Parts: C-alpha cells; sequence; structure tokens
C-alpha cells in the first residue's frame, strides 16, 4: 500500500495528460477545435487539483475541478461528480454549465 | 485562470 486517497489521475487516454502543464494542453487546443467543442482534463499532483479546459473558438477556457477532499470531484457553477471520467462524460453529453459541450479531445494524436 | 461554468 501506498500513500493515496482516491483515484490518481488515469494517463490511459489523449484528453487526459497528466503530465501537461496548462498551456501545454491550450497550445493543442489552439490546434484543433473549431466547432466549439473541444476539451481536455488535467490533473496535478499537488493539492488535488483538476481543471476542465475546452475552448470556445479562439477563446480556450478553463474550469477548476475539484471535491470537499471526499473524492467527489465537482465543481461550483459546473456540477459534481464522482471522478472525472463521470464528470468528463456526462459533460461529454452536455456542456451543464461550460462554454459549449464537449465533443473533441484536445491532446494530441501523433507526430506529423 | 477559470471560466465560469
Amino acid at each position: 500500500g501506498s500513500r493515496r486517497a482516491s483515484v490518481g489521475s488515469h494517463e490511459k487516454m489523449p484528453w487526459f495528460h497528466g503530465k501537461i502543464s496548462r498551456e501545454e494542453s491550450e497550445q493543442i487546443v489552439l490546434i484543433g477545435s473549431k466547432t466549439n467543442g473541444k476539451f481536455l482534463i488535467r490533473a496535478r499532483d499537488n493539492n488535488g487539483s483538476y481543471a476542465l479546459c475546452l475552448l470556445h473558438e479562439g477563446k480556450v477556457l478553463h474550469y477548476r475541478i475539484d471535491k470537499d477532499k471526499t473524492g467527489k470531484l465537482s465543481i461550483p457553477e459546473g456540477k459534481k461528480f464522482d471522478t472525472l471520467w463521470q464528470l468528463v462524460e456526462h459533460y461529454s453529453y452536455k456542456a451543464d454549465g461550460l462554454l459549449r459541450v464537449l465533443t473533441v479531445p484536445c491532446q494530441k494524436i501523433g507526430t506529423q | 485562470t477559470y471560466e465560469t461554468l
């Protein structure tokens, strides 16, 4: 057993890079996103902090997302969820409050 | 840096 409360970010995924900085992911959005549906979720290892980042056409956004030190990842204006899997999938449905629903992952795919 | 959800 190690030291960790709940989930510890899931690498396996495009729009889920628990390494990117924040800009790095927003520059990626620079790449893609047109229909105002691209997004990406990121995590951090400092004090449990996640934030969704989607672009509203040439206007990349970010949304803070955390829990109540309970494990339930939520959002003030956004919503509430168990994990970034639900908050993402859910939001994968709608915006729920975002600028616009989600439709595409930000992160990259290949090289060239 | 967080829009308003």
